[PDB]
């Protein structure tokens, strides 16, 4: 048997304001537990959501969402409280499970400037492999979901809650171990 | 410009 | 929509893998519009390790697929194959400007779905001494996860992908 290429822990290459670590543990709590008080603080109108797929609550859910007004489904800030109303009922390992949690970031330049007064601005991008409870109470489906998900961060616009927003938030549900 | 700070 | 741009990107960079190619060429490193401009090295991390160039990238999956004795694989079995089940492309800065010739700025506004910066996620199998088509046959088989920042290359947009978008940098997760 050929080799797989060798497997390292999360590479947290953020800057020094550690944005990746307040955000994701913001995140990931809030996620399960308030879920929809994230879009205030780090969603404005130009953040874009994508939910992707590699019995699963979320392949129900996600269905009847794209009906009404591996599979995809991508939408603007104005559907983003709506389609994560839909999606189940979570509860994630704390992050301080390092072994539960492949979070790679870093850096990087050539983002726009929302205030106008640079050609460019710092990201930062923060690539998360996971796992997490899922629950559906009604179809009484529960198990373990593993996922992917992608931030890119950038400076937020004038006035936001705070100094940095959420550009882009790419989800991918693949694996649903019933239990 | 950047928010993040410097990456050490 | 700029999915498109992302398939012929994503279809270019397996193809090249799983025909034993390099992909270093698609990486900003090795454009010199981008690197006389100061563009920096791709940022490459593979499964938790920084890979200081997309060369390196190459040698690695090349190692990968190599194999050594005591056991050997049945002939019409490929040693490693990528299978990708999704992708999904989001553009993080409609307007990019780094390295571009003046007349791309003046020619594309950025309502005009060219001088895209985009974050590309794909996910899929890799599965290891499978014969070509099958699923099944596998002696390991492994999920991962690629996530992108792609960027314009100016030289050919100037005049599908694999060219078209350039790597900026690369993740790589496979457990």
């Amino acid at each position: 048997s050929p080799t797989p290429l060798p497997q390292l822990p999360s590479n947290v290459r953020d800057g020094e304001n550690n944005v990746a670590s307040t955000f994701l543990q913001a995140f990931f709590q809030l996620w399960d537990h308030d879920r929809l008080t994230l879009i205030p603080q780090f969603y404005d109108s130009e953040t874009t959501f994508s939910v992707v797929f590699a019995q699963d609550p979320a392949s129900s859910s996600c269905s009847k969402f794209s009906r009404n007004l591996l599979q995809r489904l991508f939408v603007g800030s104005n559907l983003i409280a709506d389609l994560w109303k839909v999606l189940p009922a979570t509860r994630h390992p704390s992050l301080d499970q390092t072994s539960q949690w492949l979070i790679d970031c870093h850096t990087f330049p050539h983002l726009a400037d929302p205030t106008g007064m640079a050609p460019y601005a710092m990201g930062l991008m923060i690539n998360v492999n996971g796992q997490c409870e899922e629950a559906d109470i009604s179809q009484n489906l529960y198990g373990t979901r593993t996922f992917s998900r992608c931030f890119i961060l950038g400076p937020s616009k004038p006035g936001a809650p705070h100094p940095y927003r959420v550009l882009s938030d790419q989800l991918t549900l693949h694996t649903w171990k019933p239990q | 410009s950047s928010v993040f700070g410097a990456p050490a | 929509s700029r999915r498109y741009a992302a398939k012929s990107f994503v279809e270019w960079y397996y193809r090249q893998i799983n025909e034993n190619k390099p992909v270093a060429s698609g990486y900003v490193n090795n454009n010199a519009t981008y690197t006389k401009a100061g563009h920096p090295p791709a940022d490459i991390t593979i499964n938790g390790r920084v890979v200081a160039t997309p060369e390196e990238w190459d040698t690695m999956l090349k190692e990968q697929r190599a194999q050594h004795n005591t056991s050997t694989l049945p002939i019409g079995r490929k040693p490693v194959r990528y299978d990708v089940d999704c992708f999904d492309v989001h553009v993080i800065n409609a307007d990019y400007r780094f390295a571009a010739p003046q007349r791309m700025i003046e020619q594309h506004a950025p309502t005009d779905g060219v001088r895209m910066m985009m974050a590309l996620t794909v996910s899929g199998s890799v599965y290891f001494g499978a014969s070509p088509r099958s699923t099944d046959d596998y002696v390991i088989k492994q999920h991962f996860n690629d996530v992108f920042i792609l960027v314009p290359n100016w030289d050919v947009l100037e005049k599908r992908s694999g060219r078209k978008y350039l790597i900026a940098s690369h993740k790589y997760r496979a457990y």
